[PDB]
RNA sequence: CCGUGAGGGAAAGGUGAAAAGAACCCCGGGAGGGGAGUGAAAUAGAGCCUGAAACCGUGGGCUUCAAGCAGUCACGGCCCCGCAAGGGGUUGUGGCGUGCCUAUUGAAGCAUGAGCCGGCGACUCACGGUCGUGGGCGAGCUUAAGCCGUUGAGGCGGAGG
RNA sequence: GGUGGAGCCUGGGAGUGAGGGCGCGAGCGAUAACGUCCGCGUCCGAGCGCGGGAACAACCGAGACCGCCAGCUAAGGCCCC
RNA sequence: GGGAUGACCCCAGGCGGUAGGGGAGCGUUCCCGAUGCCGAUGAAGGCCGACCCGCGAGGGCGGCUGGAGGUAAGGGAAGUG
């Protein structure tokens, strides 16, 4: 019983592994009454 | 006094029948050909070869009981997974390959050899 | 003579071993003790000369 | 001409705001403003105080123009960890490294 | 027009003013050097047994160098075996002035 | 008086990851593996130097051999011929001839039929 | 490790912990433990056999007489010692302090009015010994003190 | 701090010549920073001399249908420094190549030890012996305790061995 | 005959006293064992340094001071890899 | 052998190596040398280097940092790698 990891990861297999975990920016509409930027589909936090 | 090093030669192009001529005795011709050890300029990593282009496969004979009795093997991964093809019913559905598989069994492995056996074109007829 | 040039003559002071330090160097790693044994051990042998 | 403003000692591991960090370098003022705003995670809130100082920074102290600003360069380094003890089963006692980030951004007028 | 000489158990393709780095030999800076009776030329008949007799190359000595250090090392594992020595080998240095 | 360590351990340790410089992870940052990779890379030099001139002879040989192939003979025979013709020129080095002058190097082929 | 402050007892069981074994944090692998091989106060004296001292002596005036840096003297005139009139005499004696000088007499006021020279060292008569002969480019002694000198070789 | 108790038992030093320890302004809830100022120096700014290594990050150059103890030998490409045949970086392809230590008849070994870095870490000293060696004196050699002197001065002392 | 990292004498310092494979001669074993126990050799040990044997301590070749993009060979090889 | 009675030139050989013996050296702390000498026109220590000397351990030399110490030749002693 117990597993457990066998080698220390290389730097290069970990951050290998973090090829996936970037951020894409959040996804933004300018807005028709106001001036500002929006999410979509969403109420206007300025001008409801 | 350094030793000669090409630069970037320009790729020959051949072509040969191979009807009647037997397997490997034209396989040995075709390999030293593609690896380009007939040019006197000849260097290991380069690959400055002829192009060999070949008609008439197919039409390569070969001696002894070869064409019942040698087999050609494929193992997939799995289990039972060993198929085994006989001379016969490989020319018969797959002539070339024949040819394909003697030559790329005598070029060297490795990225180069692998880039070398592009520079066969085998055809039947 | 001035105490520059005093030095003592070409024999003399010899000045030792140092087991134990490097590989190469001879001396090195076993101290010249050999594999195991109570030779070998801190304490050593039981008096040799009965 | 650049300007920057580095928040020190930030009570938040790096890993976690380096990357609302990258999502914002080579941005002009103007997006990255948006972006941190709409951006879900406790490290935008940082960030974003660290662009307006810097923001900031570059009008009232070097004459650079807000409307013009762009984030030039964008780092976190690490620093110092608070260790703190956590007890486990059968008296075990592990330490959890509650980490500390240096932000940092810097502008430029693009 | 070219040659094939011999110095140091070695044989080089001397051209005229073509420097080039020879195993040392026993000969002042500046002085001359009468280069073992070549075995080529560039006109092409001249070939023939060893040495062709007569004809020379006459190179002058720019200078005796050392080349650049080379580490020999020698390592054994599990024995405790390790030598390191720096080797730098010297030459002599010559320029191709004639084919005679 | 006592002799601390002091200097002396981060000077040999430098010496040997200034060495170690390009190798792949740790085999350039640690000094453990800095050294165990370095022992390595000492034999390989020393033996890969006692084997280029082999490998330099056997790139010469197929190069005069494809050469005087193309005047309808051997490798082995070829060296024959210069053997018997006391034409112990060729040095294989120079198959530098076989490529840059090919008509000395005919006149070679010629000089060596006759036996 | 047995004069260091800490406790005898076992650090911990000695097996099944899954750490190294160990006794009490005195051993000399423990940082702040005992030291192995250090020093204790030790006498580092010997008796030089007595010929080799009253050799070494006369050996080492001949070695600065044979170098015409020896020279003997009387009385200097400059008694009540101030060093000033000492550096007086020592103008008549062509010792312009260019070079170390030992100066040996069994006179109190003589010794006092040198010692402070950079350029001297002074010794009475029955001190004499070859370390400062030696770190002394020339030898100074009156003819009391060379009798003394004298009657201690041989 | 641990232990009921006897008892165990740590870590933890350094701004600057001088606090002159940064008024005031700006962003900020504060923290922190940016200017301003002080200073020979502010990556000497108080989490303060120097500030190594492991470790983490930003930027740049070279680099990605092959398979491996990670290197090494060759050539070629790109980048850099130079007057030059020169050199530094990187790595495409080709040749070669079974980690270090330990213990063993024998280990890459699927046998021990080691996550990595830094620092601490093991052939000593006394008194005898026995050889060698450098000197002293030699049918002789030599003093111990002590006494005098000196305060980094030596002498004397013959019991004794 | 043989001047050899030969020999002999005195003395200082060791380490070793788990050996292994192979050949040949025996015993034990089953005219078994990568078995075991002796003898004479050898090699590995300590030559897991080099070439050959696909790979491989001890089989064949050969005793690696350093360097060379020179030459002759040994065993083994010379259709292509 | 050279007759400089040598510190080197010429000639011939030897120079795999574990336990282990021997021999030369490098470097670290401290002492005499030092009431000296290097030091703010920058000590020690740090970071570079493709440069010089050394078989090597190492020593130089340049640049950067650093900001108050350091310590020749020749010898002595050790908490010396
Ligand atoms: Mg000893
Ligand atoms: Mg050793
Ligand atoms: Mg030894
Ligand atoms: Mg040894
Ligand atoms: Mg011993
Ligand atoms: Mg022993
Ligand atoms: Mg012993
Ligand atoms: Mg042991
Ligand atoms: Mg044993
Ligand atoms: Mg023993
Ligand atoms: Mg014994
Ligand atoms: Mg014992
Ligand atoms: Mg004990
Ligand atoms: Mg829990
Ligand atoms: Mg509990
Ligand atoms: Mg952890
Ligand atoms: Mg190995
Ligand atoms: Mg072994
Ligand atoms: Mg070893
Ligand atoms: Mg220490
Ligand atoms: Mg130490
Ligand atoms: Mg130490
Ligand atoms: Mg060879
Ligand atoms: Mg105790
Ligand atoms: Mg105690
Ligand atoms: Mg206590
Ligand atoms: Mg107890
Ligand atoms: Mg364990
Ligand atoms: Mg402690
Ligand atoms: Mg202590
Ligand atoms: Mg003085
Ligand atoms: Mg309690
Ligand atoms: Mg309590
Ligand atoms: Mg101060
Ligand atoms: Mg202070
Ligand atoms: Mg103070
Ligand atoms: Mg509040
Ligand atoms: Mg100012
Ligand atoms: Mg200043
Ligand atoms: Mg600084
Ligand atoms: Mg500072
Ligand atoms: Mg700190
Ligand atoms: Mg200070
Ligand atoms: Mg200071
Ligand atoms: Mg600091
Ligand atoms: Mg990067
Ligand atoms: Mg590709
Ligand atoms: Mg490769
Ligand atoms: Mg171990
Ligand atoms: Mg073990
Ligand atoms: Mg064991
Ligand atoms: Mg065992
Ligand atoms: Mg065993
Ligand atoms: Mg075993
Ligand atoms: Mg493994
Ligand atoms: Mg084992
Ligand atoms: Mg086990
Ligand atoms: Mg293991
Ligand atoms: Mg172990
Ligand atoms: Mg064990
Ligand atoms: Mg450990
Ligand atoms: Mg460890
Ligand atoms: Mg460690
Ligand atoms: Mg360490
Ligand atoms: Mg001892
Ligand atoms: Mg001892
Ligand atoms: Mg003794
Ligand atoms: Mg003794
Ligand atoms: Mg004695
Ligand atoms: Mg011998
Ligand atoms: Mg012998
Ligand atoms: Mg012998
Ligand atoms: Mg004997
Ligand atoms: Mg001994
Ligand atoms: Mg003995
Ligand atoms: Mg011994
Ligand atoms: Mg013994
Ligand atoms: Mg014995
Ligand atoms: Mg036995
Ligand atoms: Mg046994
Ligand atoms: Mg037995
Ligand atoms: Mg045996
Ligand atoms: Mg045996
Ligand atoms: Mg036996
Ligand atoms: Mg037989
Ligand atoms: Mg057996
Ligand atoms: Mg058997
Ligand atoms: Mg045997
Ligand atoms: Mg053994
Ligand atoms: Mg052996
Ligand atoms: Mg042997
Ligand atoms: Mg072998
Ligand atoms: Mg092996
Ligand atoms: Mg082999
Ligand atoms: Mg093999
Ligand atoms: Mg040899
Ligand atoms: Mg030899
Ligand atoms: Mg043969
Ligand atoms: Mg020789
Ligand atoms: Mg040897
Ligand atoms: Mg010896
Ligand atoms: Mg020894
Ligand atoms: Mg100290
Ligand atoms: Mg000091
Ligand atoms: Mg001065
Ligand atoms: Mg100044
Ligand atoms: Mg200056
Ligand atoms: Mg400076
Ligand atoms: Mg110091
Ligand atoms: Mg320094
Ligand atoms: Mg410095
Ligand atoms: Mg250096
Ligand atoms: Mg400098
Ligand atoms: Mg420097
Ligand atoms: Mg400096
Ligand atoms: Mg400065
Ligand atoms: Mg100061
Ligand atoms: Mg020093
Ligand atoms: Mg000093
Ligand atoms: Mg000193
Ligand atoms: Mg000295
Ligand atoms: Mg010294
Ligand atoms: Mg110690």
């Amino acid at each position: 019983k117990h597993p457990v990891p066998k080698k220390k990861t290389s730097k290069a297999r970990r951050d290998a592994r973090r090829s996936h975990h970037a951020l894409t920016p959040p996804t933004l509409v300018p807005c028709p009454e106001c001036k500002a930027m929006k999410p979509p589909h969403t109420v206007c936090p300025e001008c409801g | 006094m350094k030793t000669y090093v090409p630069k970037q030669v320009e790729p020959r192009w051949v072509l040969i029948d191979a009807e009647g001529k037997t397997l490997g005795r034209l396989a040995t011709k075709i390999a030293t050909l593609l690896r380009g050890k007939h040019r006197p300029d000849w260097t290991p990593n380069v690959a400055m070869g002829d192009f060999v282009v070949v008609v008439n496969a197919d039409k390569i004979r070969v001696t002894g009981k070869k064409l019942e009795q040698k087999i050609y093997t494929r193992y997939s991964g799995y289990p039972g997974g060993l198929k085994k093809i006989p001379l016969e019913k490989m020319l018969a559905t797959h002539p070339e390959r024949v040819l394909e598989h003697a030559v790329k069994g005598m070029l060297p492995k490795g990225p180069l050899g692998r880039r070398l056996f592009k520079r066969l074109k085998v055809y039947a007829g | 003579m001035k105490l520059s040039d005093l030095r003592p003559n070409p024999g003399a002071n010899k000045r030792r071993k140092r087991v134990g330090r490097g590989p190469g160097s001879g001396h090195g790693k076993t101290a010249t003790r050999g594999h195991k044994g109570q030779k070998s051990r801190s304490g050593g042998l039981k008096d040799p000369r009965r | 001409m650049e300007a920057k403003a580095i928040a020190r000692y930030v009570r938040i591991s790096p890993r976690k705001v380096r990357l609302v960090v990258d999502l914002i370098r080579g941005k002009s003022l103007e997006e990255a403003r948006n972006i941190l705003r709409y951006t879900n995670k406790r490290g935008a809130y940082f960030v974003a105080k660290v662009l307006e100082s810097a923001a900031a920074n570059a009008v009232n102290n070097h004459d650079m123009l807000e409307d013009r600003l762009y984030v030039k360069a964008a780092y976190v380094d690490e620093g110092p960890a608070l260790k703190r003890v956590l007890p486990r089963a059968r008296g075990r006692a592990d330490i959890i490294k509650k980490r500390t980030s240096h932000i940092t951004v810097i502008l430029g007028e693009k | 027009m070219f040659a094939i000489v011999k110095t140091g158990g070695k044989q080089y393709r001397v051209e005229p003013g073509l420097k080039l780095r020879v195993e040392k030999l026993d000969a002042e800076p500046g002085a001359t050097v009468e280069l073992p009776v070549l075995l080529l030329g560039g006109e092409k008949t001249v070939v023939g047994t060893p040495v062709v007799e007569g004809a020379s190359v006459v190179a002058e000595v720019l200078g005796h160098g050392r080349g650049k250090k080379i580490l020999v090392s020698k390592f054994k594992a599990k024995v405790q075996y390790r030598r390191k020595k720096g080797h730098r080998q010297p030459y002599t240095e010559l320029l191709i002035k004639e084919i005679r | 008086p006592r002799a601390k360590t002091g200097v002396v351990r981060r000077r040999k340790h430098k010496k040997i990851l200034k060495l170690a410089k390009g190798y792949w992870g740790l085999r350039s940052k640690s000094f453990r593996k800095a050294r165990e990779t370095l022992f390595a890379a000492g034999n390989y030099a020393y033996a890969h130097r006692k084997r280029r001139k082999r490998d330099f002879r056997r790139l010469w040989i197929v190069r005069i051999n494809a050469a005087c192939r193309q005047h309808g003979l051997n490798y082995s025979t070829f060296i024959h011929g210069l053997k018997k013709a006391g034409i112990e020129v060729d040095r294989k080095n120079l198959a530098d001839l076989a490529v840059r002058e090919p008509q000395v190097f005919a006149e070679l082929v010629e000089r060596a039929k006759a036996a | 490790r047995g004069e260091v402050a800490y406790s005898g007892r076992k650090i911990w069981p000695q097996k099944h912990t899954g750490r190294a074994r160990h006794g009490d944090i005195g051993a000399p692998i423990f940082v702040g433990g005992g030291v192995v091989f250090g020093p204790k106060p030790r006498d580092y004296s010997y008796t030089l056999p007595k010929k080799v001292r009253k050799k070494g002596l006369a050996m080492a005036v001949a070695d600065r007489a044979r170098e015409g840096k020896l020279l003997l003297v009387e009385a200097f005139a400059g008694v009540n010692g101030k060093t000033k009139e000492f550096l007086a005499w020592a103008k008549e004696a062509g010792l312009d302090g260019s070079e170390s000088v030992l100066l040996v007499t069994g006179n109190e006021l003589v010794r006092r009015a040198a010692r402070n020279l950079p350029w001297v060292v002074t010794l009475a008569p029955e001190g004499l010994n070859v370390y400062d002969i030696v770190r002394t480019e020339r030898l100074v002694m009156d003819l009391d003190a060379w009798e003394v000198f004298q009657n201690r070789i041989g």
